[PDB]
């Protein structure tokens, strides 16, 4: 779903762009990660278990 | 639904044909004005003639 931006005024005179960003933002393989890369921007471990 | 790589309901197709259309109009109205010059140099010939 890449965005075309319009930027001449002839045909293929535009650009791409794209942009992601949520919760699941956290360091990114292709998926964020399973029990890793995803709570640490969503839900931190910062519970008990650093006790 | 789609950028430029369908041709029928790709943009650059969409912008190709509308530049055409002006093209056909462009194109029309320069024969005209053709037509009528050679009409105004026939009508110098004709009262030219007649004199």
């Amino acid at each position: 779903k890449n965005l075309v931006f319009q930027i001449g005024a002839n045909a293929t005179q535009q650009i791409s762009v794209n942009i992601e960003d949520m919760g699941a933002d956290a360091l990114g393989i292709k998926e964020a990660d399973g029990s890793i890369a995803a709570l640490h921007s969503v839900n931190d471990l910062d519970v008990t278990k650093f006790a | 639904d789609n950028a430029a790589d369908c041709a029928d309901i790709g943009f650059d197709a969409q912008l190709k044909v509308v530049d055409e259309a002006i093209n056909q109009v462009s194109s029309q109205r320069a024969k005209l004005g053709a037509v009528q010059n050679r009409l105004e140099h026939t009508i110098n010939n004709l009262s030219a003639s007649g004199e």
